RNA sequence: UACCUGGUUGAUCCUGCCAGUAAUAUAUGCUUGUCUCAAAGAUUAAGCCAUGCAAGUCUAAGUGCACACGAGU
RNA sequence: UAUCAACUUUCGAUGGUAGGUCCGUCGCCUACCAUGGUGACCACGGGUGACGGGGAAUCAGGGUUCGAUUCCGGAGAGGGAGCCUGAGAAACGGCUACCACAUCCAAGGAAGGCAGCAGGCGCGCAAAUUACCCAUUUCCGACACGGAGAGGUAGUGACGAAAAAUAACAAUUUGGAAUGAGUGCAUCCCAAACCCAUGGGCGAGGACCCAUUGGAGGGCAAGUCUGGUGCCAGCAGCCGCGGUAAUUCCAGCUCCAAUAGCGUAUGCUAACGUUGCUGCAGUUAAAAAGCUCGUAGUU
RNA sequence: UUUACUUUGAAAAAAUUAGAGUGUUCAAGGCAGGGCC
């Protein structure tokens, strides 16, 4: 009799084929392309879709005049719009089964600061993430897996801390300077 | 018999390891394999010497 | 043919479960036999003691002495025959000391070209054998 | 730059308390000792700075704001009874025994195997 | 992801099993820089146990001459 | 599980009458009577690496396997048996015996139950600290006060799970620029301490503050590379590699799914439509009883 | 004459799972909080 949880749920799954020469340069692609660490992330990104794809998928199975499929449904639908991975228009669940690997990495953290141009290149904006710079709306983010949604993505910016921003430069800024 | 155990380890010469360069590891070691097989393009295999 | 009948739930429960038993992978993980005799009784591993350092030859048609050691389990007294895997580990294995050893590959079976050994040996005087054979753990 | 807000606020009046979200920022400290913040949250209801109890206060990923719980009393003397006995331990007083709790355990035993008023010189 | 591949032959199509593949949970091997969680003498022995502890309890209110401290705790 | 087919009662087995007994019903027990009750729809007997369930793992669906394990219920406190007290115990961190085991004796006697919390031995393939405290959570009593190894916290911990380094921006090798991990103070935190987390400060260019683990014949992503070892030593889950030009072994370089994890052994799941209800087969590959009758069952 | 079958509601512990809601910096999770004196 502990008080705790015991809950802890996994986040990748591994592919059928270990060696499959198809698939291994489909993930490779997707780490240069997005600047990721290994191919577990690859994984990871592709269990979240294949568990929104499947949840979505027995919500259609469902007639249109249930209740359960019209409140489940567009729950799903307004939370896929609110990361900004679906967009308005195309709110339906039908729209889901369309959404591929490549639309989740973009609502990637490190990503969107890559398309707003705070960063370099898309490994510098990693770095940027993992030395604490990149804040959303005043709260300060540093791992580069975060997701943003539509009504935070206009508020990506660097922190009031940050010597890229507004502050105190870093601790190598300041070693040169009395060396010198 | 049993008379021979470790003949082909021990009639090896003693050739010991070339000190080599640190190999990039973690993201660095697949941004390396990322643009050397997609990016830098010059059929033959990665490792085929001859 | 087998019978659909709607109150043949019976009928096809006690057929499919009389059918299971000419299952061989079935039969020997639902009787006793195949657990009382396999040496390790249902484990992964054991602990033993090392009796002699016999050398089996392969089968044809191949010609190799495959380095094994007659070793005797300390849970039950079973005498077994543990294989030596690597090369010249034959030298680094002591008389009369502790060795934990474990399967060989497939559960129960012998691999590759050596006629009835199925342990190998993982573990000598209470250290791994693989450090034994990369210079490590110099005992 | 430091300053208290609290957010929400209720008084209560079972423990003669006013019961509020003490949130106070640091936008270039690291979560001020509560000397700073009852000091100056005792001025803000005009009360004493012996009467304001805060605590629960972890100051967020980075820095900036950090949030907890505070509490007013009407007097130190009402409050030494309204309170846990380690909020009043963290102040000047208090100081509770710091002997041991197995010592006692094991002269509870000993005392327990003598019967009458000598138990007391076994123990001792 | 409602997936298979090697092996009977001079070669072929099959039956068919073995082996390969991926999780899972125990052990173990080598390795191991950070954080948040978290199982942990169940498996053979509900085998056997050194020492210590785990139920005692006093309020203005059943009974109050230890003077240890001075009516009262 | 039929290599358990009949089973239950000369001591209740089934039922009937009366009574006893218990808080109360009753073959619960006693006495008189009946020959009943259960059973192929599997009783009875035996086995279980059987506590049951909520659940866990794996699964297209159908399923397979697991559930000692923090919740609920039950069971037990070495094995039994019999009790005291109490509203409630057949209580064992309460007794009375016997059995098993064992301690102190001055040898007359006396006192023992860690499948409670730590710890030890043994057993093993297999599993932590004789650690800190009643603050949370609550529980017990005469109770605001006192008590709780129930519990909470910390140490050990690669069970397992979630985040996440070993560079980056530049140059054609040198410039700074950005940051902890680590290392040293306050505060916060905490019942105290501790991991953090935070404020500044001290803190990396072979940024040596450096990543290994199985591999590189096929299955199955990666070298007829280099040298010797020559059916020897070995490799190999399978097929297969060595009998003096080995792409397999004995080593380097390089390369490859990798990755702070990765191999190995065993259980188990998918693979397996090789247990087929969905959904397999029975002319010749394993297979329709030699043939017919025939109840239950099934339709 | 009454069953099997289907549908509805209460019942069919909590936890877990599915799963609405919430930016624990994200996530595993938790059942808790953005902003106006």
């Amino acid at each position: 009799p502990v008080a705790k949880t015991w809950v802890c749920s996994k986040t990748y799954v591994t592919p059928r084929r270990p060696f499959e020469k198809s698939r291994l340069d489909q993930e490779l692609r997707l780490i240069g392309e997005y600047g990721l660490r290994n191919k577990r992330e690859v994984w990871r990104v592709k269990f979240t879709l294949a568990k929104i794809r499947k949840a979505a998928r027995e919500l259609l199975t469902l007639d249109e005049k249930d209740p359960k499929r019209l409140f489940e449904g567009n729950a799903l639908l307004r939370r896929l719009v609110r990361i900004g991975v679906l967009d308005e228009g195309k709110m339906k669940l039908d729209y889901i089964l369309g959404l591929k690997v490549e639309d989740f990495l973009e609502r990637r953290l490190q990503t969107q600061v890559f398309k707003l141009g705070l960063a370099k290149s898309i490994h510098h904006a990693r770095v940027l993430i993992r030395q604490r710079h990149i804040r959303v709306r005043k709260q300060v983010v540093n791992i580069p897996s975060f997701v943003v949604r539509l009504d935070s993505q206009k508020h990506i910016d660097f922190s009031l801390r940050s010597p890229y921003g507004g502050g105190r430069p870093g601790r190598v800024k300041r070693k040169n300077a009395k060396k010198a | 018999s049993l008379a021979r155990a470790g003949k082909v380890r021990g009639q090896t010469p003693k050739v010991d390891k070339q000190e080599k360069k640190k190999k990039k590891t973690g993201r660095a070691k697949r941004r390396i394999q990322y643009n050397r097989r997609f990016v830098n393009v010059v059929k033959k295999g990665p490792n085929a010497n001859s | 043919g087998k019978c659909r009948g709607l109150r043949t739930a019976r009928k096809l429960r006690n057929h499919r479960r009389e059918q299971k038993w000419h299952d061989k992978q079935y039969k020997k993980a639902h009787l006793g036999t195949a657990l009382k005799a396999n040496p390790f009784g249902g484990a992964s591993h054991a602990k033993g003691i090392v009796l002699e350092k016999v050398g089996v030859e392969a089968k044809q048609p191949n010609s190799a002495i495959r380095k094994c050691v007659r070793v005797q389990l300390i849970k039950n007294g079973k005498k077994i025959t543990a294989f030596v895997p690597n090369d010249g580990c034959l030298n680094f294995i002591e008389e009369n000391d502790e060795v934990l050893v474990a399967g060989f590959g497939r559960k129960g079976h012998a691999v590759g070209d050596i006629p009835g050994v199925r342990f190998k040996v993982v573990k000598v005087a209470n250290v791994s054998l693989l450090a034994l054979y990369k210079g490590k753990k110099e005992r | 730059t430091v300053t208290v807000r609290t957010r929400k606020f209720m008084t209560n009046r079972l423990l003669q308390r006013k019961q509020m979200i003490v949130d106070v920022l640091h936008p270039g400290k690291a979560t001020v000792p509560k000397t700073e913040i009852r000091e100056k949250l005792a001025k803000m209801y005009k009360t004493t700075p012996d009467v304001v109890f805060v605590f629960g206060f972890k100051t967020q990923f980075g820095g900036g704001k950090t949030t907890g719980f505070g509490m007013i009393y009407d007097s130190l003397d009402y409050a030494k009874k309204n309170e846990p006995k380690y909020r009043l331990q963290r102040h000047g007083l208090y100081e509770k025994k710091k002997t041991s709790r197995k010592q006692r355990k094991e002269r509870k035993n000993r005392m327990k195997k003598v019967r009458g008023i000598k138990k007391a010189s076994v123990g001792a």
